[PDB]
């Protein structure tokens, strides 16, 4: 958790973060994407 | 594009650094790409067309129309300042976090209220 | 049932009051579009058409007048479905209430 | 009535205006009397012991040998309390505070027995009850004043009982439309709801003015908080109205006395309001909450709550966070009712009474088959407005009568009537139920306390009543269970006053306080090694 | 599989009434059609099958074997698919509810953990 | 059955309907909409 600075907007152990599961945000990126032939083109 | 809309932070010059996501009051615009229109365009048309039930039964509250949860804001939109410095669009089309919160729970409230009726039409 | 000036002046007032005028019925030089699905039953000659907007959101009946409440009546509330966003259930009333509102205290 | 005609009175003071005008602080050129009556004020504190102490000295001179002095101390400080039981430590037999409670002060009345020399008024524990009760209220009655505006400010939103209105000019209000003036209408009925909501409609010769005002209080506070968004309000009757009514008024408080009833609800809705702001709490239900629960208004907007009655809840359920708050349907008097209903804590104030009456069934074998099912329901509190004479078998004339031939009452004799248990057997039959949980019975302390919900929500009342509602709080208290900890162990059982009984509370660690207190003051307070006990 | 008769157990009460409707016709017809026994009849009929598919073949089955049923069953769950909406979950929606506020409840009892053991 | 009068364009007693299945139009409404996260986006 050393201490960064720049690389990254946001330090791991910065001032004031917060994990907090909100049962309204699910998190989830992007597996599903469609590629199928007919519906790729 | 596609992600949440960014703006120069340093002003004018827009470069990979001076952009940051537009956050504020109400969240962080995400852009509405065309696609992603019509799924909550065909998910409120499949509400909207309970509409004689709503007023019957005085729920409801007018038809929902999707052009009052978004915005016409611009900006560059792309995933990160790097990427999202080459989608500059004008006047594009995004809708508020706080917003993607009630077109959400918009469309879950009255899809309850029509699950169960549209169940007794069945 | 006999206007009074100061009656006829609050009427000539809520008309003047910005609004929107009704666009259920058109106007014509000639003619007076009324509702067939309506209790006015044409006379006969060529002044009437019967005319009928896409959504007329009128219904028939009548109303039995009632005299005029002695005293502020109370009224529970009961609610309906649709539900106002805290944010805008604000300023809303913030838009029209009555803020630095004078009271009486009376006697505990 | 009971008094003689006396044969003169001669007057004094200040203004008399019929008799010499007297200094009680210094010495007096008048000739003694029976009756002494002093009723001066004092008025920055130790003068003004000075002065009363004096005055008394002076007022217990004036007396006949064998006469009755009437003081009128304004601060009774402990200063004072050590002048008074030297100097005349002799001068009169026996010795009364007479604390009239009109307003909130502390001044009270003394009066001394019989004007002999050779007196001995010492100071008893008494006193120091008595003493400390009046302070017990003075916090209750502060406390609870608080809630109000000073004369002639303006309503700002700062005032806790402040009345706020919405004044629309020609409002459509329109269902199924968010139109301002049907979006005016919710807010206002969300900022006041456990209130009154009074709407009018007075003609002016232009539009036509409509103010909705309300007794915006700290009860709705507390409610409108629970709430997640505001919901709309059926505007249909108000679109019916179309008359006009009188002008708007905005005062504080209503013109009458609340009911002798609403002294005493208000007194549990302050209740249950301290006991569900304790935090382990978590989950709790209400097994016969209003139509329209109105115990959310009694609760931290934090815990989670489920309110349940036969008919349905007149509020928007939907408004309210889900997880927070929940609502289920149909009477708990049936055993189907409780299947999937877990709360930790169970509060059956206002509903308990008429279940009862509702299933025709007896008080005792009522609540038999409810406290188990609250255990299973996985409770570990419970509050139950029960009805049993505790107190007396003695009835109040107009508000509750006593049937003896059948165990039951008569709320305004008729109006509603519920079966109750008896103090003794009841007792016996829960404490069968659960053995291990401790009991105890909370009633409307003559502290008044409870206060901040009567002069709080804006509602006048009779300090004479207070009497009577601590007395209808006696014929209906609120069993407090708790399964958590180990119940007492009283010797006499139905103890009988005068008589020592043995208590025993099984606390694992020595190294604790005992402090029981009764009427909202405490009286027996101390270690082992020393308590101070003013209840014998 | 529970009291809302449904799309599936709805097609077949149709045909239980509309056949059980002309079996009365000609003849005193001292027996008015039933209905909330008929719905409760077909309710079972449709639940047998989802049940055990496989007894629609057998002879000797209640309902279930009478030609019009099955042809009828799936014309209807067709139809009844083809217009759920999205929000059909709104079945039994409560205790669903109530079960998952019951495992946030229990992994806010996690999380307290974490949050003491590791301070 | 009764009627109504303008809540709704038709009246279900109203003059001249039909039912009438066409093997053409199968009825439906939107069921399928697309939510899953790579496709919402
Ligand atoms: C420094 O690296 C100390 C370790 C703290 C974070 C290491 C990884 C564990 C936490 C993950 C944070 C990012 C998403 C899990
Ligand atoms: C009046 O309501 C008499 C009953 C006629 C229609 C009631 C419902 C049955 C027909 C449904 C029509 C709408 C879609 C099925």
């Amino acid at each position: 958790g050393n201490v960064q600075t720049s690389v990254n907007t946001y330090n791991i152990t910065g001032d004031g973060n917060s994990f907090t599961p909100t049962s309204d945000m699910t998190s989830t990126a992007a597996p599903a994407i469609d590629l199928k032939p007919g519906v790729l083109n | 594009p596609t992600g949440k809309l960014w703006r120069p932070v340093g002003t004018s010059v827009a470069t990979i650094d001076s952009l940051a996501i537009v956050s504020d009051r109400f969240g962080q615009y995400s852009f509405v790409n065309e696609g992603m229109r019509e799924t909550f365009s065909k998910a409120l048309f499949d509400i909207n067309m309970w509409q004689p039930l709503f007023q019957a039964t005085k729920t409801g509250c007018g038809p929902i129309v999707l052009s009052s949860f978004t915005t016409t804001t611009s900006g560059y939109v792309g995933a990160t300042a790097g990427d999202a410095l080459d989608n500059p669009v004008t006047n594009g089309v995004f809708i508020s976090t706080v917003q993607i919160m009630n077109l959400q729970r918009t469309i879950a409230a009255r899809m309850r209220d029509v699950a169960l009726w549209q169940k007794h039409l069945d | 049932a006999i206007p009074t000036m100061s009656d006829v002046r609050s009427f000539v007032a809520r008309l003047m009051a910005e609004g929107d005028p009704q666009q259920w019925f058109p106007y014509r030089v000639d003619q007076i579009l009324y509702w067939p699905e309506s209790p006015f039953v044409p006379p006969i000659g060529p002044f009437y058409a019967p005319f009928r907007p896409v959504n007329f959101p009128f219904t028939t009946g009548s109303y039995t007048v009632v005299p005029d409440a002695s005293r502020p009546l109370r009224l529970l509330p009961q609610y309906r479905n649709a539900t106002i966003t805290v944010q805008q259930a604000d300023d809303a009333y913030e838009d029209t209430a009555l803020s630095p509102l004078i009271t009486t205290h009376g006697f505990c | 009535p009971g008094l003689p005609i006396p044969r003169r009175i001669v007057q004094f003071g200040y203004d008399v205006v019929h008799g010499s005008l007297l200094d009680l602080s210094r010495a007096v050129p008048t000739g003694t009397f029976g009756l002494v009556y002093a009723d001066l004020d004092q008025v920055d504190m130790p003068a003004a012991n000075r002065a009363a102490i004096a005055m008394l000295g002076t007022a217990l001179q004036m007396t006949t040998a064998g006469g009755v002095s009437v003081l009128k101390v304004n601060f009774p400080t402990r200063a004072f309390w050590t002048q008074v039981f030297n100097l005349y430590a002799t001068h009169a037999t026996t010795l009364h505070l007479v604390k009239p409670t009109i307003v909130n002060s502390s001044e009270v009345f003394l009066v001394f027995g019989g004007r002999q020399s050779n007196g001995a008024l010492r100071s008893t524990t008494a006193l120091q009850r008595a003493l400390l009760s009046l302070y017990a209220r003075n916090a209750a009655i502060d406390r609870a004043v608080t809630h109000i505006p000073f004369f002639g400010v303006p309503d700002d939103g700062t005032s806790d009982l402040g009345i706020d209105a919405v004044r629309l000019f020609d409002p459509m209000f329109s269902d199924a439309v968010a139109n301002l003036p049907s979006n005016a209408l919710a807010s206002l009925v969300s900022r006041v709801v456990p209130s009154s909501i009074m709407f009018t409609r007075v003609p002016s010769n232009g539009p036509v003015s409509t103010t909705i005002y309300g007794k915006r209080t700290f009860l709705s506070n507390r409610r409108r908080a629970r709430l997640r968004d505001v919901p709309m309000l059926i505007t249909t009757t108000l679109v019916h109205q179309r008359r006009f009514t009188t002008p708007p008024t905005f005062t504080l408080f209503s013109s009458e006395a609340v009911p002798v009833t609403t002294l005493v609800a208000a007194g549990y809705n302050s209740f249950i309001s301290e006991q569900t702001r304790n935090p382990n709490l978590a989950h709790l239900l209400d097994l016969g909450t209003g139509p329209e629960c109105r115990i959310l208004s009694l609760i931290p907007p934090t815990l989670q709550v489920t309110m349940s009655d036969s008919r349905p809840c007149a509020e928007l359920m939907a408004s309210f966070d889900p997880a927070l708050t929940a609502y289920v349907q149909g009477d708990y008097s049936t055993a189907a009712f409780w299947n999937g209903i877990r709360c930790d804590s169970a509060t059956a104030i206002f509903t308990i009474g008429a279940a009862a009456a509702a299933a025709g069934t007896d008080l005792i074998a009522f609540v038999q088959q409810l406290i188990p099912r609250i255990v299973a329901a996985g409770g570990t509190r419970m509050w139950l407005q029960l009805n049993t004479p505790l107190y007396e078998v003695s009835s109040l004339p107009d508000l509750i009568e006593i049937d003896l031939r059948d165990h039951v009452y008569r709320f305004n004799g008729g109006e509603r009537v519920e079966p109750y248990a008896d103090p003794v057997p009841l007792q016996q039959a829960i404490a069968a139920l659960l053995p291990a949980a401790a009991l105890s019975w909370h009633t409307l302390s003559p502290t008044c306390d409870w206060l901040p919900y009567i002069i709080g929500v804006g509602s006048p009342l009779n300090l004479s009543d207070i009497n009577t509602a601590i007395s209808y709080s006696r014929l209906t208290p609120i069993l407090h269970i708790d399964t958590t900890t180990p119940p007492l162990r009283v010797n006499p059982v139905p103890t009988p006053l005068n008589q020592q009984c043995a208590i025993r509370i099984t606390s694992l660690d020595p190294a604790a306080v005992l402090s029981v207190q009764h009427n909202g003051v405490e009286v027996i307070g101390g270690t082992p090694g020393n308590v101070i006990s003013v209840a014998g | 599989a529970s009291r809302t008769d449904d799309s599936a157990t709805s097609a077949i009460v149709s045909r239980l009434a509309v056949q059980h409707k002309l079996s009365q016709v000609g003849q005193a017809s001292p027996t008015p059609p039933d209905y909330p026994l008929l719905w409760r009849r077909a309710k079972r009929a449709a639940s047998m099958f989802v049940s055990n598919p496989s007894l629609a073949l057998q002879v000797g089955i209640p309902v279930l074997t009478q030609s019009g049923m099955l042809s009828a069953l799936t014309s209807g769950v067709g139809t009844a698919l083809r217009t759920g909406s999205l929000g059909k979950g709104v079945t039994d929606a409560s205790e669903k509810l109530r079960a998952r506020q019951s495992l946030t409840v229990a992994k806010q009892a996690f999380f307290d953990q974490i949050g003491s053991l590791w301070p």
